[PDB]
C-alpha cells in the first residue's frame, strides 16, 4: 500500500531522495531536464526491476532439483564445465515454465538499483534546496545549545 | 494508485526462440521407439559390467537407480573413441507423443530430477538389453514415459495426417512461435474514462454538487496530452512510475538499408580431434628394410589437408535478421495456410497468425540490393506493432515475465481542465469511471484479439494520493483569500485545442469529398488531418464496443501514424465557389498537391514525389523556415513529432 | 557490364505526424490568433465549406481524421469555501 | 536484458566441393543397352541433397557473451576448485581466482527468460571490477600493451 | 582497438539427424538368450557422444571484419599481382586496383593484441576514401541501385 | 580439463583442453588518484613563504 514506482521503495522515501536533488514532488513528479540530473544524480541511476518465481508453495507439483540434475541442451553441452559436449539429447526438465497453456502458479519479487549516488537527507523543514545555509540550520532552537544526536 | 491481479492469456511469449533444448538441431529427434517394433536411440553412459541388475556403476557391485540413473549429462570426456564395452541410456516408451528434441520438455517427478510416471506412487521404468550380431549383453536402454510438452514450438513441417506414432512421423520439425508482448500503454491510455457523456467524470462541491467538469464527444484528451508531453520535454527517456515510455520502431526494419555483407574471407569448421580420416602406417629405415623394437606398427598419420566444411557467417546474420523481424510481419494475403495441421478461423486469433507460413524467397539477402528502399508491402502496416518496438517491450518487462502478474500502478489525470487547477480550502467531491475491456486497457505486440484468447483482469482496491506543501498558515490565508478574487481566476487552454471529425473512406475509393454547413469561422487557426484505419479505431464514446477486436496500438489516442504518405490532392473552397488560397500562391492555383508522379518531375524537390509548394508550405508551418533559404533547423526546434525530423526521402 | 535497362521510383516516409495547413496569408506561426481569424470577412458572416481530398486507395475501410484547431478555453471562479464553478467557450465549433 | 534470440531459420555448414559422397554409374541408351566411344564408365553422380549439418548461431552468440561477461564474476563461494592441477591457496592471487571453474549451467541462454532482471549475487559485487569499463579499458591502452 | 575476442566456450555443429554412425544391434533377455516377436533385429543405437565438430565464432567475426575494412585497402606497394590472370596495367583502373592480392598475414586477429594503436602504413592514406563512409554511402543510395 | 595427474607423454595425456586465461587490464587510476597524499597528518603537504 505504500510502495510506488512498481518497485519496492515507500512513497516517502522516493519523494524525499526527488526534493532533495532537483526540488521536484510538490507540484507533480516528471522528467527533470538534462542538464540537471548530471552522471551521478539519482535518478539517472534509478532502476527498477521485478520478475516472476515458481511458487514452490502452491504448485501440487513442485519438485526442487539441484545444479547437479538440471538438464538442459543435454548431449549438446559440457557437463559443469566449459569442456567438450557430452550425454544425449533427452527433454529438459528446467526451468518451470511461466506462460502458455501449462504455465504454473507463481508469486512476484521486485527490487531496485541505484549505483554511483548517496543517500540524502536535506536538513530543512521541507526537504527542499532553498540555499545552503538552510534554514534549519539558522534556527535558533540549535544555535544556542547543544544536543546529542543518535 | 490502483492494485489488482492480471491474468495475460496464453498468448503471451516475451521472448523470441525457445528455452528448452535452444541448441539442439530443428529435426532432431528424442530417443523413442514405435510399432510398425522399431528403436532408434543412443547410450552415451559407459560402466564396469552388465547383469540382470543394470548397468554397475561401482563398488560389493552397486548398480544404477532406475529412478533417475543414468543422468542424461554424464558421458564421455575423450575425443578419440575407446571402444565401449559397457554402456546405457535412456529411451521413451511407445505410448508417449512423437516430438523433435527442439523445444521438448517435460516435468520432473523427484528430487534427483528424474522425469518418470508415477503410478500406483511408483515408477515404472523398464529393462531392455541389447547385444551385437553375434553371449553377454552390450547396452542396457532405461524406457521410461514422460509428460513431454512443447510451451512454445510449434511443428513448421507435418509429412502425413495419420495419427499415432509410426515412422513417417520422425522427419517432423518445429521452429518457435512468435514472440508476442502484452502489457499497458503508454501513460496508461485508456484505464481513465474520457470524452463519454455516458461516463461522464464529476468533479464538484460538496454542497453544491453541480458538476465543473463538462467533457465533449468530438473533444480528445489523451492525444493532447501526448503532444504536449513532447513538446515540453524529451520522449526517449523511460520513466517507470507513469508508465512512460513512447513507443517507437528500429529504424532499420522500417526502412531497410541493404548494404550486403562483407564475407571476403571463408569461414570454417574443424573436427573435434582435428583428423579423423587417417591411415596406419609402418616404419621403414635405409634399399630399404622394415623396424622392430621401436615406433609400433600402428602409426596414424594424414597425408594432405585436414576435413573441413565452411560457413557464410555474415550472409546467414542478414537472413535470420530479416525473416525474423520483417518477413513474419508481411500481409496475410501473401502468406499460406500450412498443411497437415489444424489452424483457427478467425483471423484475429493468435493461433491463426502463428500458424501462417512465409515463403523466404519474398524477402532474402538480395532484397533491392544495395537500395535504402523500404518495401512496397510494409509501408502500409502500422510499424509500431513490432516486437522491436523498445517502449512497449520495456513496459512488458515492467510487469514481470508470467503470465499471472498481480499489479500496482498510478495512473494521472490527464483533463486539461484540472490536471493544473490550485484548488482552495473546502470539501469536494471526486469521482470517476474506469474501463474494464482488456482490448483496449492492455496492447499486445501483434493486435490479436484478447476478448478471445482469455486475457482477464480485475481491480481489488482503489485509492486516491495528494501531497500539501508544508506552507506557513499565515500567508496561506493570505493567497487563498487573494486567489478567491474574481480578476484572479485561473484559466487553462487545451494544448491541441481542437475539434475532432472522422470521415468514412469506403475500400478502394480514393475521391473522398466532405462539407460543413454554413457558420461562423472568426478565430479559425487552420487544418491538421491524416488517416486512419477503421479496424485499428473503436467507437467514439461507446461505453464497450462488441465488434471492436483490435489490440495493437491505437493510432487515435497515442498518437502514432503511419499512413500520411497516402495523400495526393487537397482542394479547399468556401462557398462552393471561391478557392481558398486563391490569389495564385501556389504553382497550382487551385488545390494543394501533396505529391505527383514522374509526369510532373518539374515540380518535384528533395529528390522525391512530393512537389515544392507542399515542402515549403511543411517548412513554413512548423519552423518558419523557407523565405530565407531551407536549412536544417535547430535540434531543440524539431521534436520528436516534429515533420523534419521523420521525413525520409528513398529511391 | 551486363546490366539491364531500369526506370526509377520516389517516394518517401512521413511518420509520428500531422499534415498542417495554416490559416494565415503567408503560412507563418505569427501567433496563436492568427490574422485572417480577425479578419472582418469571416469575423461578420458566416460561410459554407466544403473540401475534398484525393488519396491513394487500399483494400480495405479507412477513415480520414480532420482536426479544425480552435481555441478551446476554460475559466474557473470560485467566490467561496467549497464552492467551484467553471465556464467553457471553443470557438468556433462551440456547441 | 535477456530477451532471446532470433533463430527462425537454420544456419548450416557444407563441405568444400558441395557433395563426398557419389557414386559411380555407367551411361546407358535406349530395353536398354550400354555405351562406349562416349562418356567413361567412371562418373561423379550424388542422389538426393547434398551432406550437410548446421548450428544454431543467435543462440551460441548469447551464451558466449553471458558467459564471458557474468559467470565468470560470480562470488567464489559459488565455483569449485578443478581437479589434477595445482592451484594457489591464497585466494586474492590473479592464479587463484583464474582456475577456479564455473559450470556454465548457473547463467545460460535461459536464465530469467524475458525479464529484465538482474541476479541476485551480482547486486553484492562491484560492477566496475570489470573487463568491459571503458573507462578502466581506456586507460590501460594510454599505457601500452 | 584491438582488445581480443571473448571465445571462452566452444561452439559446435551437429547433424541433422543428431547422429550418422550407429550400430544394430539385437535384443536379447535372461545367461541370456535371443528375442523374437518383439523389437526387429534392425535397431539404430549409437555409443558414446555424437558426431559434431566446432568453429570459433567471435574469432572468425573479428578475422572477417580486419580484411574487409582495412587488408584492402593497404597500400600497393605491400600488395602482388595474382597468377595466371589478365589485369589491367594502368593503376588507377578498378580492374588492377579489384585484382591485387593482399596476404591475410599482414593484418590478422593478432596484430598489436591489447593495443590502441592505427597501422604504420594507414596512416598516410586517405581515410575518407572508404566504403564504410556514412556520408558518401548515403549520398550514392540516394541516387538509387 | 586433465585427465590424469600422472605426468609424462602418455596416451591417455591426447584428451586434454585449454581455454584463455581471464583479461585483467592494469593502469593508472582516475584522475591519478592516490599518487598524491591527501589527508594524512604523517604525509603532510606544505606549501609557504620563502
Amino acid at each position: 500500500g505504500y510502495n510506488v514506482a512498481q518497485c519496492n521503495m515507500t512513497k516517502d522515501w522516493f519523494l524525499v531522495q526527488m526534493l532533495a536533488n532537483y526540488n521536484i514532488g510538490y507540484q507533480g513528479f516528471y522528467i527533470p531536464e538534462s542538464y540537471k540530473d548530471r552522471m551521478y544524480s539519482f535518478f539517472r541511476n534509478f532502476q527498477p526491476m521485478s520478475r516472476q518465481v515458481v511458487d514452490d508453495t502452491k504448485y501440487k507439483d513442485y519438485q526442487q532439483v539441484g545444479i547437479l540434475h538440471q538438464h538442459n541442451n543435454s548431449g549438446f553441452v559440457g557437463y559443469l564445465a566449459p569442456t567438450m559436449r557430452e550425454g544425449q539429447a533427452y527433454p529438459a526438465n528446467f526451468p518451470y515454465p511461466l506462460i502458455g497453456k501449462t504455465a504454473v502458479d507463481s508469486i512476484t519479487q521486485k527490487k531496485f538499483l541505484c549505483d554511483r549516488t548517496l543517500w540524502r537527507i536535506p536538513f530543512s523543514s521541507n526537504f527542499m534546496s532553498m540555499g545552503a545555509l538552510t534554514d534549519l540550520g539558522q534556527n535558533l532552537l540549535y544555535a544556542n545549545s547543544a544536543h546529542a544526536l543518535d | 494508485d490502483i492494485r489488482g491481479v492480471l491474468d495475460r492469456g496464453p498468448t503471451f511469449k516475451p521472448y523470441s526462440g525457445t528455452a528448452y533444448n535452444a541448441l539442439a538441431p530443428k529435426g532432431a529427434p528424442n530417443p523413442c521407439e514405435w510399432d510398425e517394433t522399431h528403436v532408434f536411440g543412443q547410450a552415451p553412459y559407459s560402466g564396469i559390467n552388465i547383469t540382470k541388475e543394470g548397468i554397475q556403476i561401482g563398488v560389493t557391485p552397486k548398480y544404477a537407480d532406475k529412478t533417475f540413473q543414468p543422468e542424461p549429462q554424464i558421458g564421455e570426456s575423450q575425443w578419440y573413441e575407446t571402444e565401449i564395452n559397457h554402456a546405457a541410456g535412456r529411451v521413451l516408451k511407445k505410448t508417449t507423443p512423437m516430438k523433435p528434441c527442439y523445444g521438448s520438455y517435460a516435468k520432473p517427478t523427484n528430487e534427483n530430477g528424474g522425469q518418470g510416471i508415477l503410478v500406483k506412487l511408483e515408477s515404472q521404468v523398464e529393462m531392455q538389453f541389447f547385444s551385437t550380431t553375434e553371449l553377454t549383453p552390450k547396452v542396457v536402454l532405461y524406457s521410461e514415459d514422460v509428460d513431454i510438452e512443447t510451451p512454445d514450438t510449434h511443428i513448421s513441417y507435418m509429412p502425413t495426417i495419420k495419427e499415432g506414432n509410426s515412422r513417417e512421423l520422425m522427419g517432423q520439425q518445429s521452429m518457435p512461435n512468435r514472440p508476442n508482448y502484452i502489457a499497458f500503454r503508454d501513460n496508461f491510455i485508456g484505464l481513465m474514462y474520457y470524452n463519454s457523456t455516458g461516463n461522464m467524470g464529476v468533479l464538484a462541491g460538496q454542497a453544491s454538487q453541480l458538476n465543473a467538469v463538462v467533457d465533449l464527444q468530438d473533444r480528445n484528451t489523451e492525444l493532447s496530452y501526448q503532444l504536449l508531453l513532447d513538446s515540453i520535454g524529451d520522449r526517449t527517456r523511460y520513466f517507470s512510475m507513469w508508465n512512460q515510455a513512447v513507443d517507437s520502431y528500429d529504424p532499420d526494419v522500417r526502412i531497410i538499408e541493404n548494404h550486403g555483407t562483407e564475407d571476403e574471407l571463408p569461414n570454417y569448421c574443424f573436427p573435434l580431434g582435428g583428423v579423423i580420416n587417417t591411415e596406419t602406417l609402418t616404419k621403414v629405415k635405409p634399399g630399404w628394410e622394415k623396424d622392430a623394437t621401436e615406433f609400433s606398427d600402428k602409426n596414424e598419420i594424414r597425408v594432405g589437408n585436414n576435413f573441413a566444411m565452411e560457413i557464410n557467417l555474415n550472409a546467414n546474420l542478414w537472413r535470420n535478421f530479416l525473416y525474423s523481424n520483417i518477413a513474419l510481419y508481411l500481409p496475410d494475403k501473401l502468406k499460406y495456410s500450412p498443411s497437415n495441421v489444424k489452424i483457427s478461423d478467425n483471423p484475429n486469433t493468435y493461433d491463426y497468425m502463428n500458424k501462417r507460413v512465409v515463403a523466404p524467397g519474398l524477402v532474402d539477402c538480395y532484397i533491392n540490393l544495395g537500395a535504402r528502399w523500404s518495401l512496397d508491402y510494409m509501408d502500409n502496416v502500422n510499424p509500431f506493432n513490432h516486437h522491436r518496438n523498445a517502449g512497449l517491450r520495456y513496459r512488458s518487462m515492467l510487469l514481470g515475465n508470467g503470465r499471472y502478474v498481480p499489479f500496482h500502478i498510478q495512473v494521472p489525470q490527464k483533463f486539461f481542465a484540472i490536471k493544473n487547477l490550485l484548488l482552495l480550502p473546502g470539501s469536494y467531491t471526486y469521482e470517476w469511471n474506469f474501463r474494464k475491456d482488456v482490448n483496449m486497457v492492455l496492447q499486445s505486440s501483434l493486435g490479436n484479439d484478447l476478448r478471445v484468447d482469455g486475457a482477464s483482469i480485475k481491480f481489488d482496491s482503489i485509492c486516491l494520493y495528494a501531497t500539501f506543501f508544508p506552507m506557513a498558515h499565515n500567508t496561506a490565508s493570505t493567497l487563498e483569500a487573494m486567489l478567491r478574487n474574481d480578476t484572479n481566476d485561473q484559466s487553462f487552454n487545451d494544448y491541441l485545442s481542437a475539434a475532432n471529425m472522422l470521415y468514412p473512406i469506403p475500400a478502394n475509393a480514393t475521391n473522398v469529398p466532405i462539407s460543413i454547413p454554413s457558420r461562423n469561422w472568426a478565430a479559425f487557426r487552420g487544418w491538421a488531418f491524416t488517416r486512419l484505419k477503421t479496424k485499428e479505431t473503436p467507437s467514439l464514446g461507446s461505453g464497450y464496443d462488441p465488434y471492436y477486436t483490435y489490440s495493437g496500438s491505437i493510432p487515435y489516442l497515442d498518437g502514432t501514424f503511419y499512413l500520411n504518405h497516402t495523400f495526393k490532392k487537397v482542394a479547399i473552397t468556401f462557398d462552393s465557389s471561391v478557392s481558398w488560397p486563391g490569389n495564385d500562391r501556389l504553382l497550382t492555383p487551385n488545390e494543394f498537391e501533396i505529391k505527383r508522379s514522374v509526369d510532373g518531375e518539374g515540380y518535384n524537390v528533395a529528390q522525391c514525389n512530393m512537389t515544392k509548394d507542399w515542402f515549403l508550405v511543411q517548412m513554413l508551418a512548423n519552423y518558419n523556415i523557407g523565405y530565407q533559404g531551407f536549412y536544417i533547423p535547430e535540434s531543440y526546434k524539431d521534436r520528436m513529432y516534429s515533420f523534419f525530423r521523420n521525413f525520409q526521402p528513398m529511391s | 557490364k551486363t546490366a539491364v535497362d531500369s526506370i526509377t521510383q520516389k517516394k518517401f516516409l512521413c511518420d509520428r505526424t500531422l499534415w498542417r495547413i495554416p490559416f494565415s496569408s503567408n503560412f507563418m506561426s505569427m501567433g496563436a490568433l492568427t490574422d485572417l481569424g480577425q479578419n472582418l470577412l469571416y469575423a461578420n458572416s458566416a460561410h459554407a465549406l466544403d473540401m475534398t481530398f484525393e488519396v491513394d486507395p487500399m483494400d480495405e475501410p479507412t477513415l480520414l481524421y480532420v482536426l479544425f484547431e480552435v481555441f478551446d478555453v476554460v475559466r474557473v471562479h470560485r467566490p467561496h469555501r467549497g464552492v467551484i464553478e467553471t465556464v467553457y467557450l471553443r470557438t468556433p465549433f462551440s456547441a
